[PDB]
C-alpha cells in the first residue's frame, strides 16, 4: 500500500513497500507531509522509482531538493509514470517537468487528458519509405542545405548571431505555410536567456502557436534529464491525432546525457570511459527515436549542441553526431557585413544535396554557387591583399557575381518588421533556383550591389534597382 | 510442498501425494502445503523445490489451447485428455534493472541458454554465479518486477535459417518486421558455432567485382576475404556497400546487410533503394537499430553470419556486411560493466579481441572436399577527427586482410568515392584479379604515387619543364578517371578498357574538364562499334590485340568533339 | 532508334512492375485473409475457455476429486 | 531522344499510378468483402464453438440444454 522512506544519500532515495505490492520502474511516487512540530518543515516532493533492490526495497531519483526528508516518512504510489497535460490547453502557456504552469495564468483543470511520459518508438512497418523535403521559406538554407521532415539538425552558434531571431521566423513561416505549431524545450541552460526568449516570443506574436517546457541549471539532476522528454510527449499528441507537422526546439541536448551521468555513480553503477555512464548510447536512442515522419504526420527537430572546449571526440558529441542529418552554422563575419540571417554558406552541410533528392538542376545550381563561392574566398585573401592586386579578365566577372550573389542570400524577416519597415517574404525553392541560375548567367550583371540586399524574389530586386536612379 | 488449488485439498489426498513424491524423489518426509487460491479450476499444480508439476485447469488445457492454432477432430482426439504433464524448472528474480536481472533457482541452466520470463519476454542466461543466475532481457523490462518466475527451454541461442529468409526484413531473433506474414523455414543454426579448420581451406583466387574502379584497380578483393571499410562519419561507407551489394545482380551471389545502430528511417530508405533496382531477390536484411536493448545489438552480426553459413556449406557464395563494428562493441562493454566484469583500457572488458576476431575468423574460402564454397566479410569501422590509434580501430585493423581508408577532406570537396590510396592496402592483391586487369593497374598505380607528392605544389609553375608540369598533368587525368557517381557500377572490361586508355598517353590531348564526359561518350561509343573486344575479355578474361585497341580508340577520338 | 529502344524498355519495365504490385497487392489479400482466420479461431477459443470454465464450474465435485487424486498419483508414479 | 525519354516516363507514371489505382479498388472491395465474412463467420461460427465448447467440456470431464447455457453466457459475454 504505502513505503516508508530507508536512506538518504543526496538526490538519490530508497523505499521499502509490503511483500508482493512493489511499483514498476518508471512510476511516480509523492511525498507529502506537514510538520508535526516546530522541529520539522512541510514536504511536497515526487520521485521516479529507478531499480528493484530486492527484499521489498527500490531505488527513486528524486525531482526537487531532499532537504528536510526524515528516514521514516510515509510515501504513496501513483500507479503510473509521469503524465502531462497535451492538447490546445497547452497553447502560448510555460510548463515545468512535471506538467504545471510556472506563468499565473492560472491551473490546468483536474479533468483534462495526461499522457505519459515514457513509450516505445514508432515501428518499422509504419514509417516514411520516401525522403520528403521540408519547406522553411528561406532562401540559403533552402539552396545550400535543405531540411527534412523528420529529420535532425544541428545548429552551431552563439552570443551575437542572433539564433533566437532564425528561431522565431521558422515559428512564423511554418505556423503559416504548414499550419503547424511549435514546442521548446530548455534543458539546463541559462535563466536569463530563457526570460529573454519568453519576452521576445511574446513581443513578436509567435507565442500562441508554441509551447514552453523549462528546466534549468539551478533544478537537480533528475529535473534536468527529463524535460526533454515532456516537450516531446506534448509535441506527439499534435502529430498523432492532428495529423499535423511540427518543430521541436531543444535548448541543449548535451545537458541531457550530462545529467545522466550525475546520477549514474550513485546508483551503483561502474564507470565507462571518460566517467560517463554504461548506459550511454541507450538513453540518447531512446530519446531521439520518437521524432520521426509517420504515415500522419512528421515531427523535426532543431537541436542546438555545446561542444566541450570544442573536442568533438568527446563521448558526448561523438554519439549525438550519429543522428543528425544536417548542421546550420551561424557567424558574426557575416552580421558585421550586413547578412541577414549570418548563416556560412561554405560550413553549412546536408544529407539531402543529392541530385536523387532535390533534382538535377537543384544540384547543379548549388554547386556552382558553392565553387564560386570558394574561388572568391582562395583568391581575395592570399591576392588582391597586401598590395598584390591585379585585374585580369574573367577574374573581374568571377568577384563581380561571386559579390552578386553573397548579397542575395540576404532576407528580410516577418519577426523584423517591428524594428523596419519592411513586411517581409516567404520565397519558394523553385523561385530561389531561377533567381541564382538567372545571377550565374550573367542577365543580371548589369545591376548596382545595393539592388541584391534584404529582398525575396529575384524580379523584385530589378524594382529596387529602379528607384535607386541606375 | 507447495500446492495451489482452486479448493482447498483433503487430508487423505494431501498424505497420499506427500507419500507419493517421497516415494519418487526418495526423501525422508514431506511437509505439503496448500493453497485455497480459485485461479485455477478444479486442479492442481505442485512444486518441489524449483520442480513444477501441472495437471490443472487453464494448463494442459491451455496446452491444447496454444495448439491447434479439424479442430473437433483435435478436440476429441487429443485435446480431450491432458497432454501429459507439464514439468518446468524455474526460478525467482531477486533484481531488475537497467536491461539485466538475476534469480534464485535454475540448478540446470546451461552458459548461453534462452530463458522465457513470466510475461512472454526471452532472456540469455551469460553469468552463473554460485548462487544466482545474471539474464539478459531480449526485450523491454518494464514489466518484470522482483518475485515474477523465470522457465527454463532447455535450447542453446540459435537462429532460424532458410531459403524463405531471402528478400524479408528480420531482427537478430528471426522475427519478421516489415509485417509481410511469418516466415516459413524448417531448420535452425546455433549462434556460437566453430570456424572451418586449417586443413579445410584453399586460397583465393577468383574475384569479387564491385563496381568502383579505385577499389576495383587499386585494392582488390576477392571471394574469401576479409577486408576493412575505416572512416569518419560523413563519409558515405554506406553508399559503398550498397553499389557493392547492387552489381552482384548476376554474379550467383547471396547477399547479407547487418544494420547495428543505425536510425530506422535510414534502414528503411534504404531497404527501398535496394528493391527500386531488383536487388531483393538475393538479399536478407538484419537490423537491430538504436532503441533496441544492448544484447540485441550485440547479438546482430552473430545472427547474421549464421544464416549465410548455411549457403555457404552447400557450395554457394555469399557477402556479410556489418554496418558498424564499433556499435556492437559498445553494446557488449555496456553489457559487461552492468553484470560487473572487471574493466580494462577505455572500460573495455578483456575478451573484446576474442568478440570480434571469433567472428571474422568465420569468413573463408573452403576447398573441393567440402564443396567449394565462400564467404567474404567487409566490416565498417567510425572513427572520431580521422584517429586510428584507439582501441576498437586497431583491434580489428590487426584481424582483417587489409583496408579501405576513406577521407572527409575528399568529401565535402566533391570526391565520390572519397577512397585514399596512400593509407589502403590489400594482402590478397593481384590474386584476386583478372589478367587484363594486372596487365593495366601497375602503371596506374605507379603514376598516381608519382602525382601524390607533387600535387600540393601546383600553386608554384615555373617547375622543371621535363617532369613536373608532365606528371602533374598525368595525375589530374588519373584522379579524374577515378571519380564516380551513385549508383551506376561499372563492368570490368569497361572498366579495363578506359584504365588502358588513360595508361597509354591517349588522353593528353583532351582537357582535364572533359576526361568525364570523354569517358562517358566512350563507354556509349564502345557498346555500337565496340562488341567484339568486350567479347573478348568477358569470354578469354585477357585483353585483346594491341593493334585493334589502338585503331578503335583512334577511330573514337577522331568523332569525340572536344570543347 | 536508341532513344525509341530505351522507352519500349523503360515502358515493359514498368509494366512489369505494376505486375508485380499486383502480385504483392494479392499476397497482401491473402495475409489479411490469414490474420482474420486466425482472429476468428482465437475469438473461438476463449470463447470455448470461458464456456468450458463455467460448465466446469457448474459440475460436481465429489467425483471430480477422486479423478484428479488417482489422475494426480498416476503422474507422479510416471514421473 | 530527350522528348522521346520524356514522353517514355510519361507514359510509365501513367500506367504505374493506373495499376496503381486498379490495385487500391481492387483491395478496397476485398476488404469490405472480407469484413462481411468475417461477420458472418464470426456469428456462425460463434455458435458452433459454442457447441465445441461443451462438447469440449464434456471431454474433458443435455446438449440442447448445454447449447443453450452457452448461448446464455456468449449473449452476457458480448
Ligand atoms: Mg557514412
Amino acid at each position: 500500500t504505502r513505503g516508508r522512506v530507508i536512506q538518504v544519500m543526496g538526490p538519490v532515495v530508497d523505499v521499502k513497500f509490503e511483500n508482493g505490492h512493489l511499483p514498476a520502474i518508471y512510476n511516480a511516487l509523492k511525498i507529502q507531509h506537514k510538520a508535526r512540530n516546530e522541529n520539522e518543515v512541510d514536504i511536497d516532493l515526487t520521485l521516479e522509482v529507478a531499480l528493484h533492490l530486492g527484499d521489498d526495497t527500490v531505488r527513486t531519483i528524486a525531482m526537487a531538493s531532499t532537504d528536510g526528508l526524515i528516514r521514516g516518512m510515509e510515501v504513496i504510489d501513483t500507479g503510473a509514470p509521469i503524465s502531462v497535460p497535451v492538447g490546445e490547453v497547452t497553447l502560448g502557456r510555460v510548463f515545468n517537468v512535471l506538467g504545471e504552469p510556472i506563468d499565473l495564468e492560472g491551473d490546468i483543470p483536474a479533468d483534462a487528458r495526461r499522457d505519459p511520459i515514457h513509450r516505445p518508438a514508432p515501428k518499422f512497418e509504419e514509417l516514411a519509405t520516401e525522403v520528403e523535403i521540408l519547406e522553411t521559406g528561406i532562401k540559403v538554407v533552402d539552396l545550400l542545405a535543405p531540411y527534412i521532415k523528420g529529420g535532425k539538425i544541428g545548429l552551431f552558434g552563439g552570443a551575437g548571431v542572433g539564433k533566437t531571431v532564425l528561431i522565431q521566423e521558422l515559428i512564423h513561416n511554418i505556423a503559416q505555410e504548414h499550419g503547424g505549431i511549435s514546442v521548446f524545450a530548455g534543458v539546463g541552460e541559462r535563466t536569463r536567456e530563457g526570460n529573454d526568449l519568453y519576452h521576445e516570443m511574446k513581443d513578436s506574436g509567435v507565442i500562441s502557436k508554441t509551447a514552453m517546457v523549462f528546466g534549468q541549471m539551478n533544478e537537480p539532476p533528475g529535473a534536468r534529464m527529463r524535460v526533454a522528454l515532456t516537450g516531446l510527449t506534448m509535441a506527439e499528441y499534435f502529430r498523432d491525432e492532428q495529423g499535423q507537422d511540427v518543430l521541436l526546439f531543444i535548448d541543449n541536448i548535451f545537458r541531457f546525457t550530462q545529467a545522466g551521468s550525475e546520477v549514474s555513480a550513485l546508483l551503483g553503477r561502474m564507470p565507462s570511459a571518460v566517467g560517463y555512464q554504461p548506459t550511454l548510447a541507450t538513453e540518447m536512442g531512446q530519446l531521439q527515436e520518437r521524432i520521426t515522419s509517420t504515415a500522419k504526420g512528421s515531427i523535426t527537430s532543431i537541436q542546438a549542441i555545446y561542444v566541450p572546449a570544442d573536442d568533438y571526440t568527446d563521448p558526448a558529441p561523438a554519439t549525438t553526431f550519429s543522428h543528425l542529418d544536417a548542421t546550420t552554422n551561424l557567424e558574426r563575419k557575416l552580421a558585421e557585413m550586413g547578412i541577414y540571417p549570418a548563416v556560412d554558406p561554405l560550413a553549412s552541410t546536408s544529407r539531402a544535396l543529392a541530385p536523387e533528392i532535390v533534382g538535377e538542376e537543384h544540384y547543379q545550381v548549388a554547386r556552382k554557387v558553392q565553387q564560386t563561392l570558394q574561388r572568391y574566398k582562395e583568391l581575395q585573401d592570399i591576392i588582391a591583399i597586401l598590395g598584390m592586386d591585379e585585374l585580369s579578365d574573367e577574374d573581374k566577372l568571377v568577384v563581380h557575381r561571386a559579390r552578386r550573389i553573397q548579397f542575395f542570400l540576404s532576407q528580410n524577416f516577418h519577426v523584423a518588421e517591428q524594428f523596419t519597415g519592411q513586411p517581409g517574404s516567404y520565397v519558394p525553392v523553385k523561385e530561389t533556383v531561377r533567381g541564382f541560375k538567372e545571377i550565374l548567367e550573367g542577365k543580371y550583371d548589369h545591376l548596382p550591389e545595393d539592388a541584391f540586399r534584404l529582398v525575396g524574389r529575384i524580379e523584385e530586386v530589378v524594382e529596387k534597382a529602379k528607384a535607386m536612379g541606375v | 510442498a507447495v500446492a495451489y488449488s482452486a479448493r482447498p485439498l483433503t487430508d487423505e489426498e494431501l498424505r497420499a501425494l506427500s507419500d507419493v513424491f517421497a516415494q519418487k524423489v526418495g526423501k525422508q518426509t514431506l511437509e505439503i502445503e496448500n493453497i485455497i487460491d480459485p485461479e485455477l479450476i478444479g486442479g492442481v499444480r505442485l512444486r518441489i523445490g524449483n520442480r513444477i508439476y501441472d495437471g490443472s485447469v487453464s494448463g494442459q488445457l491451455e496446452r491444447i489451447r496454444r495448439q491447434l492454432i479439424i479442430s473437433a477432430l483435435i478436440k476429441q482426439q487429443i485435446e480431450n485428455y491432458e497432454s501429459q504433464i507439464q514439468v518446468s524448472d524455474v526460478g525467482t528474480v531477486i533484481q531488475v534493472g537497467d536491461g539485466i536481472a538475476r534469480a534464485h533457482g535454475l540448478d540446470n541452466v546451461m552458459s548461453g541458454e534462452l530463458v522465457e520470463f513470466a510475461n512472454g519476454v526471452m532472456g540469455m542466461a551469460l553469468n552463473l554465479e554460485e548462487n544466482n543466475v545474471g539474464i539478459v532481457i531480449l526485450g523491454p523490462y518494464t514489466g518484470i518486477k522482483e518475485g515474477d518466475e523465470v522457465r527454463r527451454t532447455g535450447r542453446i541461442m540459435e537462429v532460424p535459417v532458410g531459403e524463405a529468409l531471402i528478400g524479408r526484413v528480420v531482427n537478430p531473433l528471426g522475427q519478421p518486421v516489415d509485417g509481410l506474414g511469418p516466415v516459413e523455414t524448417t531448420e535452425t543454426r546455433p549462434i556460437e558455432s566453430p570456424a572451418p579448420g586449417v586443413m579445410d581451406r584453399r586460397s583465393v583466387h577468383e574475384p569479387l567485382q564491385t563496381g568502383i574502379k579505385a577499389i576495383d584497380a587499386l585494392v582488390p578483393i576477392g571471394r574469401g576475404q576479409r577486408e576493412l571499410i575505416i572512416g569518419d562519419r560523413q563519409t558515405g561507407k554506406t553508399s559503398v556497400a550498397i553499389d557493392t551489394i547492387i552489381n552482384q545482380k548476376d554474379q550467383n551471389m547471396i547477399s547479407i546487410y547487418v544494420a547495428i545502430g543505425q536510425k530506422e528511417s535510414t534502414v528503411r530508405t534504404v531497404v527501398e533503394t535496394l528493391r527500386k533496382h531488383g536487388a531483393l531477390d538475393y538479399t536478407i536484411v538484419v537490423t537491430a537499430s538504436a532503441s533496441q536493448p544492448a544484447p540485441l545489438l550485440f547479438l546482430a552480426p552473430y545472427a547474421g553470419v549464421a544464416m549465410g553459413e548455411y549457403f555457404m556449406y552447400k557450395g554457394k557464395h555469399v557477402l556479410v556486411v556489418y554496418d558498424d563494428l564499433s556499435k556492437q562493441a559498445a553494446a557488449y562493454r555496456e553489457l559487461s560493466l552492468l553484470l560487473r566484469r572487471p574493466p580494462g583500457r577505455e572500460a573495455y572488458p578483456g575478451d573484446i579481441f576474442y568478440l570480434h576476431s571469433r567472428l571474422l575468423e568465420r569468413a573463408a574460402k573452403l576447398s573441393d572436399a567440402k564443396g567449394g564454397g565462400s564467404l567474404t566479410a567487409l566490416p565498417f569501422v567510425e572513427t572520431q577527427a580521422g584517429d586510428i590509434s584507439a582501441y576498437i580501430p586497431t583491434n580489428v585493423i590487426s584481424i582483417t586482410d587489409g583496408q579501405i581508408f576513406l577521407q572527409s577532406d575528399l568529401f565535402f570537396s566533391g570526391v565520390r568515392p572519397a577512397i585514399n590510396a596512400g593509407l589502403s592496402v590489400s594482402r590478397v592483391g593481384g590474386a584476386a584479379q583478372i589478367k587484363a586487369m594486372k596487365k593495366v593497374a601497375g602503371t596506374l598505380r605507379l603514376d598516381l604515387a608519382a602525382y601524390r607528392e607533387l600535387e600540393a605544389f601546383a600553386q608554384f609553375g615555373s617547375d622543371l619543364d621535363k617532369a613536373t608540369q608532365a606528371k602533374l598533368a598525368r595525375g589530374a587525368r588519373t584522379v579524374e578517371v577515378l571519380k564516380q557517381d551513385l549508383h551506376q557500377p561499372i563492368p570490368v572490361e569497361k572498366q579495363v578498357l578506359i584504365i588502358y586508355a588513360l595508361t597509354r598517353g591517349f588522353l593528353d590531348d583532351i582537357p582535364v574538364e572533359d576526361v568525364r564526359r570523354f569517358e562517358k561518350e566512350f563507354y556509349l561509343f564502345l557498346d555500337q562499334n565496340g562488341q567484339h573486344l568486350l567479347e573478348h575479355i568477358r569470354t578469354t578474361k585477357d585483353l585483346p590485340n594491341e593493334d585493334d585497341l589502338n585503331k578503335a580508340i583512334e577511330a573514337f577520338k577522331k568523332t569525340f568533339v572536344v570543347s | 532508334k536508341l532513344a525509341e529502344e530505351q522507352k519500349e524498355q523503360i515502358v515493359a519495365s514498368a509494366r512489369a512492375e505494376a505486375e508485380r504490385v499486383k502480385e504483392t497487392a494479392k499476397k497482401e489479400i491473402e495475409r489479411e485473409k490469414e490474420q482474420a482466420m486466425a482472429a476468428l479461431r482465437e475469438q473461438v477459443a476463449s470463447l470455448s475457455v470461458l464456456i468450458a470454465s463455467k460448465v466446469i464450474e457448474k459440475e460436481l465435485t465429489e467425483q471430480d476429486q477422486r479423478k484428479l487424486i488417482e489422475a494426480y498419483i498416476k503422474d507422479v508414479q510416471e514421473v
